[PDB]
């Protein structure tokens, strides 16, 4: 992959790094083995980005996925729109889904 | 006389059926117009296609030069040809249908087709031969 | 009302490009050697060819004597006099840009109703163009 | 007299061909306009049916004797019904035709336009005649009739003009074209490879010279010399579709004169 | 849901709807047939006493007219069979029930009305004939064609709701989408293929004409523009024209590839108070599109300005396109004979290349890249060859297109078609695929029963090297017939899948709502976000723009 | 009337696609005639 | 560098040099006193939360924070006396309409945002080696705890 | 249903032609496209409503009167 | 309708004298944009067109069957054979002004279909009329004079352009709109009103004095009273009972 | 149904009149003047004869929509020339060139033989 | 009235909203239609938007609007001391 | 012209769709997913006509 990192004389460019893709998402133990960078290691899944990272940080993966989504086809949307999606799916401390399981089960009302 | 065979789609799958008798059946400068046929270069063919025009329905052989469109606008004129004004029949004055629509004066195509032939379109059109102009005029 | 550049030109080359109308023309000036004119010329009404000698004239006004959307253009009536009537052609169009080349060399762009025009001399010859519109006259 | 010019080049009884001249463009094609869309023309307007046995719906007839061509040489000494003090018609703004036809022989028998019978006054009048205009002496093929069946109605004709129905335009197809030579540069040419080999010349460019292979663009040249083809239907002469239509031009253009007048005096 | 969250109404009409270009951007045209259905309730006072007394003389039959009168104590009296006892006598605090009349606002909808940019508030314009008209360049929003389609139209019933209406729900007021912060509307079509052949530097507009041209801008302010060309003939560009539907005080700046001061070949924008410097004027600049000439104008002047600017240029270019014209036929798809055989031995290498890999795969000398099958491999090369092939086969078919080629000025103007269609119509359909694959062996190891068992070569899994022009054979066309009803079933299926998945959203943030101390709270109260966006903006107001301090070297910095 | 009269209807558990046009599907039904809406594929014209 | 932002700065200079006709030659009578407190002292005229204690003052500050980084790159004192060449009543027009431009953009209470936001991303969704599309959107909405795909991305 | 009595593009009177054509095909040995441009229709607007029409009144004919007189 | 997927409606209808005529006085019977051609790739329609144009000029029948020897090449030599332009271009002539149109056009036959969609028998309005017996809401059918639906969709819409008393009108306004009395005690619609005698009393609380009256849509009562036929108890209450 | 009756193309209604002429406030000496139940036939023809005369400085025509028979007409003229006087001699005009060109047809027709 | 937070200390934008705007509107051209006294002087105007257009340039709309808070609280703004800047 | 084909019922005219079913007496062998204890499956589904 092509990455833009700063150089030392102050400017943007684009060196390749060697980025390993897999089948399968086992987070917690691969996130451990030695020679990897921990800090950048991203997974598909946001369900174990949370389980692993934390509410937080699976707000962000689920974010990102759905941002991808919505730019795979090249159309774009406004930051804030995915944003209150995102975040109405992280506020009750935990991912709740959209069907009704999940924001149809909270105290709003019967009539809603 | 054993000129022509019944086949189904199980006995297919055992033989091998020639696009048309005029290139493939015999054993074997060209006009830039035409397009470019593969002749296979087979010389164990067991059957010939009567004509491959035949594939299509009843609906899918009024289009002229249905090779020439995109596969979806065939499907559309499909559809749309059975709501195409016309002469259901010739006995419409002594029939008393819930609805019926009959054109004033139905027109047979210009352009036709020779599975048109059996299907009485020249009989009974739904349809007229208007003169089409093809511009931005107006913006209407 | 008064002449603020004249100057004779040498036509250089002349390029059509993907138009059929409209010709883009290399010059440079016969008497300064760091004067140089890219200019758009409809060749349907004054054609232009290699190695033709254009004497070019830029004017603030037409009207003769110093008169130093201003008013609604009117069609010329007879009898009436102006700097056109020496000239073969005529274009009217607006300065949009003053870039600096060098230490004494400036630039002046042109445009005549999208018909772009550079003007490239001098700080000492140019100083006379403004940022506003004016006429450009060629003679052959 | 010295202003447009006219030069006709064939003339029939059913297409006349010249060209006219010294006219501006303007003029000629507010002239086709006219010809087609604004002279007046005898037409059959409403159709009483009082028995309909045949194999056409009422309205289907009425459709058709609606387009037959009348005579209409004398339309101008005829009145808009409109205009008339009449309760719905009489003989000073209408005409009256009786088609009765009925299937008296066993193989089918052809109803045409010649069966028509005018039982008004024509008052010597030269309208309402429909017109004949084939070897056989029959009209239009209205309608065919079978052995039983009885087809008895009858027709009204009035005066009217192509804008308010086409069965009043007495003229088809009007040829008009000028600069066969695109020497004003009106129209550019789609070609592939060469425009003058690809587009056929029209059979005007032998009355005008070609262009001088390499002479400047002539930017004074303004059209002029259209060449016109005008044809009639039939209910009035070819030659009366032009003059009435230059006729009509020029009432349409007093008109406006006249009412300019009227607001003057208020 | 069946009668409460939604249910039939009255006072609504629905018909097939037209286009005009010659109605505004916010007017609707509304047969007279249904102005004289549907009615308003008009409170009679002394500034319309005199108005509403006529509309009752006339009577419900004739438009404008009246229907009912409602007194102030609720009795309603029905026009017909009244008049025998002669025209009422109206008094202060009555209502007039009337019919809709020119500039009334009513509410114009189309289902599935998936945003709020379906549903917009119209101007009355009562019109003969039996059909809804409507501006061309409101079609996208609404996401409505006119090959049939039908709209619905709600008239309110109270002075608050017609105000309400009109003052938040105004065509005008939604050029600038929230969704992305771009206009949603924009010139298309005619006018857009007509504005692009309009500002091309060959374009010249003589006196005559040029008079016509500016009369038709209702905003034009009297006054003539100089011509460009003053001798030996008055000519004016088409640029000079159009900038006379721009209003003053605009600017824009617009920089393309390989586009300068001079520009060579006219692309780019430049804008300066109100007229055009120089480059074509296309989608990249009159449509749709983020910091075009509709962006600046209804960010600058207002929306009220943007709508009239709608108006403005599609009747200037509307008129210019009548008297000039524009067509495609046949020949327009035809390429010369040259760029055909380069066309078929472009076609032939990819052939020669896919016929090398399939005899080193038979002879087991290939390897398989990582991560893949040998036969996924193997597949892998073939599409990427015959892929290959069609855009190289379409990109010679293009360039040989000459400028007057109508399909190329289309696409070029950006009113319709792409590169591909150029390339299928007139170069090579290319390589059908099912499931994201080649057509796949239906009948045993092989495709139809007319190849052999085992073969793999593109002509037998599908690959269409004729163009549409050509024709396709037998072959071909049952394979790219297989890829079509591919197509077919997927729009039939997302549209179903999609559409729940649409309410299921809605349902779920319908009761999220910006407070007036910033946060973004639901029904509950609960808080969602302590301030709407994370920064208290609105996407509407929201426009790109470069940081000009993250880029850049250090010593670009301190210079 | 003609295509009414050569109509096949396919009732859609089951573990396949049948929607799609089958290579089979040569010379015996129509590859182009079939409907837009919920019935796309299901209803074939011989 | 190119990011989504309220005021569009690049259109209201333009605006000041064609609306007052800026010499570009005669030296401006701006001073970098002026300048440098102008700019300072407008960056508290934009006010999104207006709560008069510590905690919403803070959240204030923090919400144009990237917008006055915006603000201040683009009226630098450099760029302005020498790219723009800008006079003191242009300035000062700039700066006005700067503030009114950034309180024109401010949300309104009682706006629904859920709503738009729900069918802002539903519109395009009917539209549209790893799942994408309406299955993978799908799968998002829904939280399915078996993904078709699953895949990590390490560095 | 009926030969058109008119033009539909041009107006000229085509119903008073349909017999002769077919008298052309039938007696005269001439191929269609000789036999309409002896009839006079030069135009191809006019060509296409004799060349196409089809006589559906023939057919009609054939059932007996609804009402015989 | 023609016969390769191109539908649409007319846009307007101008007489002889209005529309474009060419050299020979033949003006079309219709006028379709060119802006369908290139998105559908329908070249078969431009083909027929220029097919039936040399079919008509010879007084032949066109042979469109789809897989034969007739390539578009042929078809333009035996066009041209005939004195017209190889790929079927004309040039017009404007029918306001008479001046030549600066491109040529695409002109030739072709078959059109009239379908079973006509506006007569879609448009209809509908300011007030019948309503259904159990819901008391407009009925359903053009031929019924019913309304249209204004729909669940169209509701989030309005919600969206906060258009909160217009979304009200229409749900209650331009529909069912029906007033019931509510009592104090119990937030049941069982109070009786002898509204003649301007007499109110709730059975089973004993009270005349603590009687409310509420607007609803007569479908929200149908539901209130479906449910307590049901053992659910709905009950409306006009004071707040806790705190936001 | 809501086709118009086909006679409101030319025929003038109850109160409406043929000319309706009023100043125009955008420029000095120009006015406009509505033609009801008139087409392009008529301002086409006017217009153009109106260009030809050198005491005009603006006139052009305009066919608001095709629904309605009725055109505007922009006329401006130098100071001390009237608009309505301009419109009497270009209307003057086309009567007489209309006359002269009706007279060269009927000569020259009399000269033929077939018809 | 705990519920009434003092004119001293609100904390709400002192600029008319679109919604603000579009209900005063509506709120008082439904009362001029049902015979309410302007407090503008009319140069010539039947249309009851119209007049309440007018009144709210000019100020002269005795209305306040009571903008509520999602825990009850709420402030009283004056339409002449409110803003109309959008 | 009319082919018959139909029937008339009640004055009606009815055509029988013809309806596609799976072949009888032919044995297909279908393989089930992993959640599941059964890998490959024949199933013939017998016939009598
Ligand atoms: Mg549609
Ligand atoms: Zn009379
Ligand atoms: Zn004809
Ligand atoms: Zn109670």
């Amino acid at each position: 992959y092509d990455r833009k990192v700063p150089s030392p004389t102050g400017e943007y460019v684009k060196e390749p790094e060697w980025v390993l893709e897999t089948d399968g998402v086992n987070l917690s133990e691969v996130m451990t083995v030695p020679g990897i960078d921990p800090t950048r290691i991203y997974t598909n899944s946001f369900i174990d980005i949370m389980e692993v990272l934390g509410i937080e940080a699976g707000r962000a993966a689920l974010y990102k996925e759905v941002y991808n989504v919505i730019a795979s086809d090249g159309s774009y949307v406004n930051y804030r729109h995915m944003a209150l999606l995102v975040d109405v799916m992280t506020t009750q401390g935990g991912l709740t889904s959209v069907t009704r399981h999940g924001f149809n089960r909270s105290n709003t009302g019967a009539l809603m | 006389e054993g000129l022509v065979e019944y086949i189904d789609a199980e006995e297919e799958e055992s033989i091998l059926i020639a696009m048309q008798p005029e290139d493939l059946e015999p054993a074997e400068d060209v006009d830039p117009a035409k397009r470019i046929r593969v002749s296979h270069h087979a010389t164990t063919f067991t059957h010939c296609e009567i004509h491959p025009s035949m594939i299509l329905g009843v609906a899918a052989s009024i289009i002229p030069f249905p090779d020439h469109n995109q596969s979806p606008r065939n499907t559309y004129q499909s559809a749309m040809g059975k709501q195409a004004m016309g002469v259901f029949l010739t006995n419409y004055n002594v029939r008393m249908d819930t609805m019926a629509n009959i054109l004033y004066y139905p027109q047979k195509p210009l352009g036709t087709t020779r599975a048109m032939e059996y299907l009485k379109f020249r009989e009974l059109p739904a349809g007229q031969n208007a003169i089409v102009a093809i511009a931005c005029y107006s913006g209407y | 009302s008064n002449t603020l550049f004249d100057d004779i030109f040498q036509v250089s080359e002349v390029d059509p490009g993907r138009y059929n109308k409209v010709c883009r023309i290399e010059a440079a000036s016969t008497t300064q050697d760091q004067c140089k004119l890219t200019l758009d010329i409809n060749v349907e009404l004054f054609p232009v060819a290699a190695q033709d000698s254009l004497t070019v004239t830029i004017a603030s006004s037409l009207n003769l004597e110093d008169t130093p959307a201003t008013r609604s253009w009117r069609p010329p009536q007879a009898g009436d006099r102006s700097l056109a009537d020496d000239y073969d052609y005529v274009m009217y169009g607006t300065a949009y840009k003053f870039e600096e080349v060098s230490k004494d060399l400036i630039a002046v762009y042109y445009s005549f109703g999208g018909l772009l025009m550079r003007l490239e001399g001098n700080y000492r010859n140019l100083n006379n163009l403004k940022q506003e519109n004016a006429y450009l006259l060629i003679r052959r | 007299s010295e202003g447009p010019q006219v030069k006709i080049r064939e003339a029939s009884k059913d297409n006349v061909d010249f060209i006219l001249s010294n006219v501006d463009l303007a003029m000629a094609n507010s002239l086709r306009r006219v010809m087609i869309a604004e002279i007046p023309t005898l037409a059959i307007d409403s159709v009483e049916v009082e028995t309909n046995t045949t194999v056409l719906a009422d309205e289907f007839i009425a459709h058709r004797l609606g387009l037959i061509p009348l005579q209409s040489m004398d339309i101008e000494q005829l009145e808009y019904s409109r205009d008339c003090f009449c309760e719905d018609h009489c003989d000073k703004c209408s005409v009256v035709l009786t088609l009765q036809a009925f299937g008296e022989s066993e193989s089918t028998t052809n109803v045409y336009s010649k069966d028509l019978v005018i039982v008004s006054n024509l008052m010597g009048r030269n309208i309402g005649h429909p017109i004949i205009q084939d070897k056989e002496g029959n009209g239009v093929l209205i309608c065919k009739l079978r052995k039983g069946q009885e087809l008895k109605l009858t027709c009204v004709a009035k005066k009217g003009i192509a804008k308010e129905h086409a069965k009043w335009g007495p003229a088809a197809a009007i040829e008009f074209e000028y600069d066969p030579w695109n020497k004003l540069k009106h129209t550019d040419y789609w070609y592939e490879q060469d425009s003058a080999k690809e587009w056929p010349q029209s059979k005007n460019c032998e009355y005008e010279d070609p262009p001088n292979e390499g002479d400047p663009f002539d930017y004074k040249a303004q059209a002029d010399t259209f060449y016109m083809n005008v044809e009639s239907v039939g209910s009035i002469p070819v030659d009366q579709v032009v003059v009435r239509g230059i006729d009509t031009l020029q009432k349409k253009v007093a008109s406006i004169l006249l009412a300019l007048t009227q607001m003057d005096q208020d | 849901r069946g009668n409460l969250m939604g249910k039939r109404v009255d006072f609504s009409a629905r018909t097939v709807i037209s286009g005009d270009p010659n109605l505004e951007l916010d007017q609707v045209g509304v047969p007279k047939s249904i102005a004289k259905t549907l009615t308003y309730p008009e409170v009679v006072t002394p500034y319309n006493i005199d108005r509403l007394t006529q509309l009752v003389r006339n009577g419900p039959n004739e438009h404008p007219g009246a229907k009912y009168v409602i007194r102030d104590s609720g009795d309603r009296i029905d026009l017909r069979y009244s008049k025998r006892a002669g025209d009422i006598q109206l008094q202060y605090g009555w209502k007039v029930e009337r019919h809709i009349m020119d500039n009334d606002p009513v509410l114009f909808n189309r289902q599935p009305s998936l945003h709020k940019m379906s549903m917009m508030a119209h101007r009355v314009k009562v019109i003969p004939y039996s059909t809804f008209r409507l501006n061309l360049s409101v079609t996208s929003p609404y996401n409505a064609d006119f090959d049939g389609d039908e709209m619905n139209l709600h008239v309110p019933q109270s002075e608050e709701t017609r105000a309400e209406l009109s003052q938040l729900c105004a065509v005008p007021l939604q050029i600038v989408s929230p969704q992305s912060n771009k206009p949603c509307m924009g010139i298309v079509q005619d006018t857009l293929c007509g504005i692009r052949k309009l500002t091309l530097r060959d374009t010249f507009i003589e006196l005559d004409q040029v008079l016509n041209m500016l009369y038709w801008v209702p905003d034009w302010d009297g006054v003539i523009p100089t011509p460009a060309i003053i001798k030996p003939k008055p000519l004016w560009s088409g640029k000079q024209i159009l900038s006379v539907a721009i209003p003053n005080g605009i600017h824009l700046q617009r920089f393309d590839e390989g586009t300068t001061l001079l520009s060579p070949k006219d692309n780019g924008m430049l804008i300066i108070d109100g007229q055009i410097i120089f480059g074509v004027v296309e989608k990249k600049t009159v449509g749709s599109s983020n910091g075009g000439l509709i962006h600046v104008v209804t960010r600058e002047k207002g929306p009220q300005v943007c709508a009239k600017l709608f108006g403005n240029i599609q009747k200037v270019v509307n008129f210019w396109l009548l008297h000039n014209g524009f067509s495609t036929g046949i020949g327009d798809t035809i390429a010369d004979g040259p760029t055909m055989r380069e066309i078929t031995e472009t076609i032939a290498e990819a052939k020669k290349k896919v016929l090398d890999v399939t005899k080193e795969a038979q002879a087991n000398l290939l390897t398989a890249k990582h991560g893949m099958t040998l036969r996924e491999s193997f597949e892998d090369n073939v599409v990427r060859f015959l892929n290959e092939a069609r855009d190289k086969a379409g990109r010679l078919a293009e360039v040989n297109l000459k400028d007057l080629n109508n399909v190329k000025q289309m696409v070029m103007a950006g009113s319709k078609g792409s590169f591909i269609n150029i390339a299928q119509m007139s170069a090579c359909v290319g390589q059908q695929s099912v499931e994201g694959k080649r057509i796949a062996f239906g009948f045993v190891d092989r495709t139809l029963p007319h190849f052999s068992k085992d073969d793999y070569s593109p002509e037998s899994k599908g690959f269409v090297e004729n163009s549409y022009l050509r024709g396709l054979t037998p072959q071909e066309f049952f394979f790219h017939a297989m890829g079509g009803r591919e197509g077919l079933i997927d729009t039939a299926v997302k549209t179903a899948e999609t559409g729940y998945i649409q309410r299921r959203l809605v349902k779920a943030l319908e009761d999220i709502m910006v407070h007036y101390d910033n946060t973004t709270r639901n029904s509950l109260g609960n808080v969602i976000q302590f301030i709407y966006g994370e920064d208290g903006m609105d996407a509407a107001h929201i426009e790109k723009q470069s940081l000009d301090t993250i880029g850049g070297s250090d010593a670009a910095f301190e210079k | 009337t003609l295509s009414h009269l050569r109509r096949t209807n396919t009732p859609i558990g089951k573990l396949a696609k049948p929607r799609q046009l089958h290579n089979t599907h040569w010379g015996l039904v129509c590859p182009a005639e079939t409907p837009e809406g919920q019935a796309c594929g299901l209803v074939k014209n011989l | 560098a190119n990011w989504p932002l309220p005021v569009n700065i690049r259109r209201i200079i333009q605006n000041a040099q064609q609306t007052f006709h800026i010499d570009h030659t005669k030296p401006s009578d701006l001073t970098i006193k002026d300048i440098v407190l102008g700019v300072k002292d407008l960056q508290e005229n934009l006010l999104v939360l207006r709560g008069k204690n510590e905690i919403i003052q803070n959240a204030q500050r923090d919400a144009v924070t990237l917008f006055c980084c915006l603000l201040r790159s683009r009226l630098a004192t450099r760029r302005v006396l020498q790219e723009y060449r800008l006079t003191k009543q242009a300035f000062d027009w700039v700066l006005s309409n700067i503030e009114a431009q950034f309180l024109r953009s401010v949300v309104h209470p009682g706006e629904m945002v859920g709503v738009l936001a729900a069918q802002s991303i539903g519109e395009p969704a009917t539209q549209m080696k790893v799942t994408s599309g309406v299955p993978r959107l799908k799968e998002i909405l829904n939280v399915a705890k078996n993904m078709k795909t699953p895949s990590l991305t390490v560095y | 249903m009926i030969v058109p009595v008119r033009c539909f593009s041009c107006g000229k009177v085509v119903g008073d032609k349909w017999e002769s054509y077919l008298n052309l095909l039938q007696e005269d040995e001439l191929d269609e496209g000789t036999a309409l441009s002896r009839l006079g229709l030069k135009r191809y607007c006019c060509r296409r409503m004799i060349l196409t029409h089809v006589d559906l009144i023939e057919k009609f004919l054939r059932y007996n009167p609804l009402e015989k007189r | 309708a023609s016969r390769h997927g191109q539908k649409g409606t007319i846009g307007i209808t101008y007489r002889r004298e209005d529309m474009p005529f060419t050299a020979e006085g033949i003006v079309p019977d219709l006028i379709i944009n060119p802006h369908a051609i290139p998105s559908r790739m329908t070249v078969a329609h431009l083909i027929e067109c220029l097919l039936s144009k040399v079919a008509a000029l010879s007084g032949n029948e066109g042979d469109a069957s789809p897989f034969t020897d007739i390539t578009v090449e042929g078809i333009s030599k035996l066009l041209r054979e005939h004195g017209y332009q190889s790929r079927g271009f004309e040039v017009m002539y404007n029918g306001h002004t008479g001046k030549k149109l600066m491109a040529q056009i695409f002109f030739g036959p072709t078959y059109y279909q009239r379908l079973r969609h006509m506006v007569d028998d879609k448009i209809h309005a509908r300011a007030r009329g019948p309503m259904q017996v159990l819901t008391r809401q407009p009925v359903e059918g053009r031929s019924r004079d019913g309304g249209l639906r204004f729909g669940e969709m169209e509701r989030d819409c309005m919600i969206a352009h906060g258009a909160a008393s217009f979304l009200k009108e229409r749900l209650m306004e331009a529909s069912d709109a029906f007033r019931v009395h509510i009592c104090g005690i119990c937030g049941l619609m069982t109070v009786i009103a002898k509204l003649n005698h301007n007499q109110f009393e709730c059975k089973g609380c004993d009270n005349k004095i603590d009687i409310y009256q509420i607007h609803i849509p007569y479908a929200a009562k149908l539901l209130f009273q479906e449910l307590m036929a049901m053992n659910i108890t709905p009950r409306l209450y006009t004071d707040r009972s806790r705190d936001f | 149904m809501n086709a118009p009756d086909r006679f409101e193309l030319f025929l003038l209604g109850e109160g409406e009149s043929k000319l309706k002429i009023d100043p125009d406030t955008k420029a000095p000496n120009a006015v406009v003047i509505t033609f009801e139940k008139e087409d392009h036939t008529l301002g086409n023809l006017i217009r153009a004869e109106l260009l030809n005369d050198r005491k005009v400085l603006f006139a052009a025509y305009k066919v608001e929509h095709p629904f309605f028979a009725r055109f505007k007409l922009r006329i401006q003229t130098t100071e001390g020339y009237d608009p309505k006087d301009a419109l009497k001699n270009a209307c003057n005009s086309i009567i007489n060139k209309l006359g002269a060109l009706k007279t060269n047809f009927e000569t020259e027709w009399n000269l033929q033989t077939l018809a | 009235k705990e519920k009434a937070i003092p004119k001293d200390q609100r904390a709400t934008t002192p600029y008319m909203t679109k919604y603000e705007r579009a209900r005063i509107l509506g709120t008082r051209a439904l009362q001029i239609s049902m015979n309410a006294p302007v407090f503008v002087d009319l140069e010539g105007e039947t249309d009851p938007l119209r007049i309440a257009m007018k009144e709210l340039a000019e100020k002269k709309i005795p209305l306040v609007i009571r903008r509520y808070l999602p825990d009850g609280s709420f402030e009283d703004w004056s339409v002449e001391e409110l803003i109309v800047d959008l | 012209f009319d082919m018959g084909g139909y029937f008339i019922i009640n004055g009606s005219e009815k055509v029988l769709i013809a309806q596609e079913r799976s072949a009888g007496n032919i044995v297909q062998v279908f393989k089930k997913a992993a959640p599941s204890p059964i890998s490959h499956v024949a199933e013939i589904r017998s016939a009598l006509e």
